[PDB]
């Protein structure tokens, strides 16, 4: 039985900038159990679906997941852009897989403010699909070179989420699930029912 | 320090097309976020396109298909390719570097340059339209909001006669730098307030707020003090 359980019921989520990849491999997976087995905000398929899922032994199945904002969601979707998808996540333009979904303000925020979560705000260069990126060197956006030091000009790259419970919702926090799926002429271990 | 200076625009036929520039000192163009923000009579200030510091672009829809946002890495340059013209788009504009939270504020602003074609958002409404008060009195300025600003994310500008806006505060109570003590914000979910303690004559001015909150950020339409 796949380790979903792991992924989805987490106690606590990579952020964004650092989001974390978990392998399926070697089991069996119901992913129609799956989308009925919470309220899920969004639950998007990109040329699959639940339902044809069940049907098919896959090769290289992948659970990503991270803490975004509310409003940052739809950024995780080919051919998006936006701070989330260039410098954090990048899904690729032909994605096959599913983007799943669920408002955390009850788990991820804090009265007076959680600041855990962390995206990176600053970067030279857009992300290429699946690639991650967790350096914490200090951004030199002027001419003069920064050497570890943060000031004017040189910023430290990442930036926090403040989650607060009375956030507006797009400004709340979501847990994401990326199942990516790819069918090769290699061994395809992780299989429906 | 940071320096944007506007080159280019002037008067144009309809369909006709345009580059305007920026040239930029004190930060590298091609790492840091910039946007071009404009003035029309109609639509007061209106957030016209953006680059990222990694170079995705964004435009509000008016402008979409028809302008292009750039930037020179070789002149620290920014430009605005603005191609099929229209009347409506008859405005002054002014490159400006973002802060980038939320949908963005602007710290630094260009001077400003006149184009002039011949022939789902948060709404920000500002009450009142114009005061006449005398030096030394206290005037507040309100801004409503179509939505709650959740965590603070309204900006006040300062733009006074011939100028281009100047920032006084962000994340609604903030003074920015170098902004006298008289000015005061405050506020929180749909109101919020703008304080001058004590007038002088050099704060006859229009007052602008802006929300960062959501995207497209938009502006209020502006408070007249007149002393
Ligand atoms: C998460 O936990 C609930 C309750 O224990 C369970 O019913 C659900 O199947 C779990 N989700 C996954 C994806 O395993």
């Amino acid at each position: 039985l796949c380790p979903f359980g792991e992924v989805f019921n987490a106690t606590r989520f990579a952020s964004v900038y650092a989001w974390n990849r978990k392998r399926i491999s070697n089991c069996v997976a119901d992913y129609s159990v799956l989308y009925n087995s919470a309220s899920f905000s969004t639950f998007k398929c990109y040329g699959v679906s639940p339902t044809k899922l069940n049907d098919l032994c896959f090769t290289n199945v992948y659970a990503d997941s991270f803490v975004i904002r509310g409003d940052e969601v739809r950024q995780i979707a080919p051919g998006q852009t936006g701070k989330i998808a260039d410098y954090n996540y990048k899904l690729p333009d032909d994605f096959t897989g599913c983007v799943i979904a669920w408002n955390s303000n009850n788990l991820d925020s804090k009265v007076g403010g959680n600041y855990n979560y962390l995206y990176r705000l600053f970067r030279k260069s857009n992300l290429k699909p699946f690639e991650r990126d967790i350096s914490t060197e200090i951004y030199q956006a002027g001419s003069t070179p920064c050497n570890g030091v943060e000031g004017f000009n040189c910023y430290f790259p990442l930036q926090s989420y403040g989650f607060q419970p009375t956030n507006g919702v797009g400004y709340q926090p979501y847990r994401v699930v990326v199942l990516s799926f790819e069918l090769l002429h290699a061994p395809a271990t992780v299989c429906g029912p | 320090e940071v320096q944007l200076v506007e080159s280019g625009g002037g008067l144009i036929q309809p369909g006709g097309s345009l580059r305007l520039s920026c040239a930029a000192s004190g930060f590298i163009v091609s790492r840091n976020y910039m946007s071009w923000v404009r003035q029309a009579p109609g639509k007061g200030l209106e957030w016209v396109s953006g680059i990222y510091s990694g170079g995705s672009t964004f435009y509000a829809d008016s402008v979409k298909g028809r302008f292009t946002i750039s930037r020179d890495s070789s002149k620290n340059t920014l430009y605005l390719q603005m191609n099929s013209l229209r009347a409506e788009d008859t405005a002054v504009y002014y490159c400006a570097k973002d802060v980038p939270l939320g949908s963005h504020y602007f710290d630094y602003w260009g001077q400003g340059t006149l184009v002039t074609v011949s022939s789902g958002e948060i709404v920000l409404t500002q009450s009142p339209g114009t005061l006449s008060l005398s030096p030394g009195e206290r005037v507040t300025l309100s801004c409503r909001a179509s939505q709650s600003v959740s965590i603070n994310y309204l900006a006040w500008y300062q733009q006074k006669p011939g100028q281009a806006p100047r920032l006084l505060i962000y994340g609604a109570s903030s003074r920015a730098t170098g902004i006298s003590d008289r000015f005061s914000g405050s506020g929180s979910g749909t109101d919020f307030t703008l304080t001058i303690s004590r007038l002088e004559p050099e704060d006859f001015a229009v007052y602008y707020c802006q929300q960062y909150d959501s995207s497209p950020l938009t502006f209020g339409g502006g408070t007249k003090v007149e002393i």
